[PDB]
């Protein structure tokens, strides 16, 4: 009874079809569930998370806490540049190995706004200057202080902040077609007797709430 | 959406293939077996570890193939081939012949299952005295570290369903498994060292990331 | 700009500016009353449970690679929350955890302080096992190394690695805190009791484990003095057993 | 007509399906239920009727009714252990082969309350007083009857009370981190002139209204 | 009430701890910690104060 007629596709296995299927347990009534704290709904809640940058990453020191430490050396250098790093999250070194990096290298595609902080680890009694510069996709990296001031910066003052905050706009994916980011000695690291010479500053990365991901994929790490 | 934790978890996957006979000398080969874990599964064990507790369904399907074996006798004219499929839950009996009792017992679920059909499937739920798995155990046995016996997910079992001197075939089977009904508890960072073995989490100390040139050098813009 | 805080017969003091994490939103509680109501009744001690346990303190000198507590069992030997340990099968309890410095503003470093769950940890052998003294000593630290280790049945305590095979800086998504001895010295954490069954035995698992791992090391100059002390102040919350009547 | 798809897991034999079937004698009137006494619809029923333990199993009286009598002997003996076991339904070879234990033995996971009757198989002449007492999981079985006496306990004199009861509340499943209960002589047994010296005492077990059981298997017995 | 009258640049940790009448004193640090102790850091707050509640005399 009930004429019936089977269309192609019939008795195949597709890896990811969404069926009914019978279950081999059925006289079997479950443990309820537990309020467990530190519930997930969504991978962006890990990439949201700051994680330290190991912007340090060059050769003898790949194996050391050193590696994330930027040294702010003593005396007078006041054009000099400190560091420098184009912002590439996924594909270059420096952040592919971060929170934010480890989940992108699970997608095809992704986009969105991303979040850097700067925090100088020195003694209270240590002052000077520094000008961070950002340039866009599609500009060279500036050659000196003068020409990193010409264009979008912020002066920070170690003696009045010990962090800064940059919030970066037009990130995507695929001699990289990428903006960067700059640090110059606006006036030199100035101490009182007795207080060490040297010093560090440490980077933290993360996303802002706008951040997309599509095609899930396998990652290249084992 | 795409990042939401079923569309990230929620995929099939190949984790056990086998082979068994209908004849041997050895018979250990007339059947074959796994034991449920996702710790030898090297792309999903790293997805996995992501969360501390785990809580989901499993579902099961079956692809099985036959071989008339190349020693001599040709000229056969064969039905198709029966297969029987046994899961066994936690605190259940185990075979050790493909003549024992076992493979008879009414609270071990079973499949009988003949070639040339659709692939078989069956559905098993969360089975635990306790409230979610665990991926990650900081404790002991009672006394092995890392294990709690808690995380038993059961069995599965392969055999020839032939009567008496049957002919001599070769047979592998392939599963396919998948997770449901997902839920995750406290994100972890993601393993850094490749596996070692498939109990512990053993490593070799590994490098924080790669070189650059120095801690300036951005690449030429194009 | 003082506080004075007392719990049973003890008393701290800290500043009421304080940051206070609570780790996963989740302030302390007791399992409420029936989960499993009738043969498996609970008592709470709330006598000496509730009460500062103070360790001992460490020493933060210039190479330092950090130091680490298995939870509970650090307090194994801590007055009556250590009896409850022996007279009962089964418990939970939640903690509010104290780290303190003492330093001038002539010094400088900067210390990561975290709370790990299931922090299970790796052998020095790959094909190996860890032993049960290499994993804690009760109220005294084990070390991190600044290089990679040997020997059998001890744990591979290289601190980039921090023992579990992640990289050491992306231990921030767990309940942690920042101690920067330019800007502040003290971080205080508030743990609940997090386990996927209700109550367990305190004996044979390690619920969490509290990590305290330099990022910049310890500097000072001519006639400072050469090291900072650490110190480290444990207050048990809604601690429960299985009833014994 | 009605265009129609076959999906997988067409034409497959699973052998805990749930389908209706064609009927081999449509043409065919039952016989009518009859109301025949005492019908069952669960198996905690049968768990919760008392039978007698065999807790004198030890060589010579595994196949006499003397493996169910405890012996309570004569003269002075008023600090002596009189008995001793772990509860532990299901493993232990006192509790296996109860009706409570050969139901726990077809399912994998089970948990509730028990509960345990004595009875004094004594003449009515004679008097004394026993001690009971019970040590949870984890805890060492007491060694003196002091110590037992500064655990939970209840003294029993069977010159009033003629039988005792108790109720025990965390039993569940897998040097054996299980609960025991322990009875002495608090003074030893009195009579007068003219009656027997040695006496019994039985053991009854059953299970509580509580009782749960998960995950059907395979008996272990045949 | 306890003072620190060190210099204003000076930073560092004490562990202050009490034991109610018939108990012994502390031999460590580690003991001390698992009684009734309070924290005090020296480059947050220059005092501490504690008071003590059951006294008398033989």
């Amino acid at each position: 009874g009930l004429p019936v007629m089977n269309t192609p596709g019939s008795n195949q296995f597709l890896t990811s079809d969404d069926f009914q299927s019978p279950s081999a347990m059925p006289q079997f009534d479950v443990t309820p569930e537990l309020n467990i704290p530190g519930e997930v709904q969504n991978l962006m809640e890990i990439a949201e998370v700051d994680s330290v940058v190991p912007v340090n990453n060059v050769e003898g020191k790949l194996d050391t806490m050193e590696i994330y430490r930027i040294p702010v050396q003593s005396g007078n250098h006041q054009s000099s540049q400190v560091f420098g790093f184009q912002v590439q999250p996924g594909l270059d070194n420096v952040f592919k190995h971060t929170l934010l990096g480890e989940i992108l290298n699970y997608y095809a595609h992704w986009s969105g706004s991303i979040k850097l902080t700067f925090v100088f680890c020195g003694s209270a009694m240590a002052t000077g200057k520094f000008l961070l510069a950002y340039a866009p996709p599609g500009a060279n990296a500036p050659k000196s202080r003068k020409d990193a001031m010409l264009g979008t910066h912020i002066i920070w003052d170690v003696g009045l902040q010990s962090s800064c905050v940059l919030c970066i706009p037009w990130i995507s994916q695929t001699y990289t077609s990428a903006g960067n980011v700059t640090c110059w000695y606006q006036t030199g690291i100035v101490v009182p007797a007795g207080t060490p010479t040297s010093c560090s500053i440490m980077c933290f990365v993360s996303a802002c709430n706008d951040f997309s991901v599509r095609l899930l994929k396998d990652t290249p790490f084992i | 959406s795409e990042s939401s934790i079923e569309n990230f978890l929620c995929r099939s996957a190949c984790v056990y293939m086998g082979e068994y006979h209908t004849t041997n000398t050895d018979t250990s080969k007339l059947f074959a077996s796994w034991t449920i874990n996702a710790r030898r599964m090297v792309q999903m064990r790293r997805k996995l570890e992501l969360f501390t507790y785990v809580r989901f369904d499993m579902e099961v399907t079956f692809v099985i193939t036959s071989k008339q074996d190349q020693g001599t006798q040709l000229g056969q004219d064969m039905p198709p081939l029966t297969h029987q499929i046994m899961y066994i839950p936690p605190g259940g009996p185990i075979p050790k012949s493909v003549t024992d009792y076992t493979w008879q017992t009414s609270t071990n679920p079973s499949i009988f299952w003949t070639e040339g059909n659709a692939p078989p499937r069956m559905s098993i739920p969360f089975i635990s005295i306790g409230n979610a798995y665990s991926n990650f155990y900081d404790g002991w046995s009672h006394g092995v570290y890392g294990y709690n016996t808690l995380n038993h997910m059961g069995q599965i079992y392969v055999r020839h369903v032939n009567g008496s001197s049957p002919l001599p075939m070769t047979s592998t089977v392939r599963m396919y498994f998948k997770p449901k009904h997902v839920k995750v508890w406290v994100p972890r960072p993601p393993r850094l060292c490749q596996y070692k073995n498939a109990s512990t989490v053993n490593f070799t100390p590994t490098n924080i990331t790669e070189k650059r040139q120095s801690i300036n050098y951005i690449p030429e813009t194009v | 700009r003082v506080r004075s805080i007392t719990l049973g017969n003890s008393t701290i003091t800290t500043q009421e500016s304080a940051n206070v994490v609570v780790a996963y939103g989740r302030w302390p509680e007791y399992l409420k009353d029936n989960e499993a109501t009738a043969e498996d009744q609970p008592t709470q001690p709330d006598v000496a449970t509730c009460r500062f346990y103070t360790l001992e303190s460490v020493t933060w000198e210039r190479d330092s690679p950090g130091w680490w507590w298995k939870f509970p069992d650090a307090l194994k030997d801590m007055g009556l929350f250590g009896q409850n340990m022996y007279y009962h099968y089964l418990g939970r309890a939640g903690y509010t955890i104290h780290v303190q410095c003492n330093a001038s503003k002539f010094h400088q470093g900067c210390l990561m302080v975290v709370c790990v769950p299931e922090a299970e940890m790796g052998c020095s052998q790959v094909d190996g096992t860890v032993n049960e003294h290499s994993l804690s000593e009760g109220e005294t630290a084990k070390k991190f190394a600044s290089t990679s280790t040997n020997g059998t049945n001890t744990v591979q305590s290289i601190v980039t690695n921090a023992g579990m095979g992640v990289g050491v800086g992306n231990l921030t998504i767990f309940p942690h805190q920042w101690i920067n001895l330019r800007t502040n010295n003290c971080a205080t954490i508030v743990m609940p009791y997090i386990n996927n069954v209700p109550m367990d035995n305190m004996f044979r698992h390690h619920n969490f484990t509290l990590m305290i791992i330099p990022f910049v090391p310890l500097d000072y100059s001519s006639d400072s003095s050469t090291y900072v002390p650490i110190t480290v102040t444990v207050a048990p919350m809604c601690a429960e057993y299985n009833g014994l009547r």
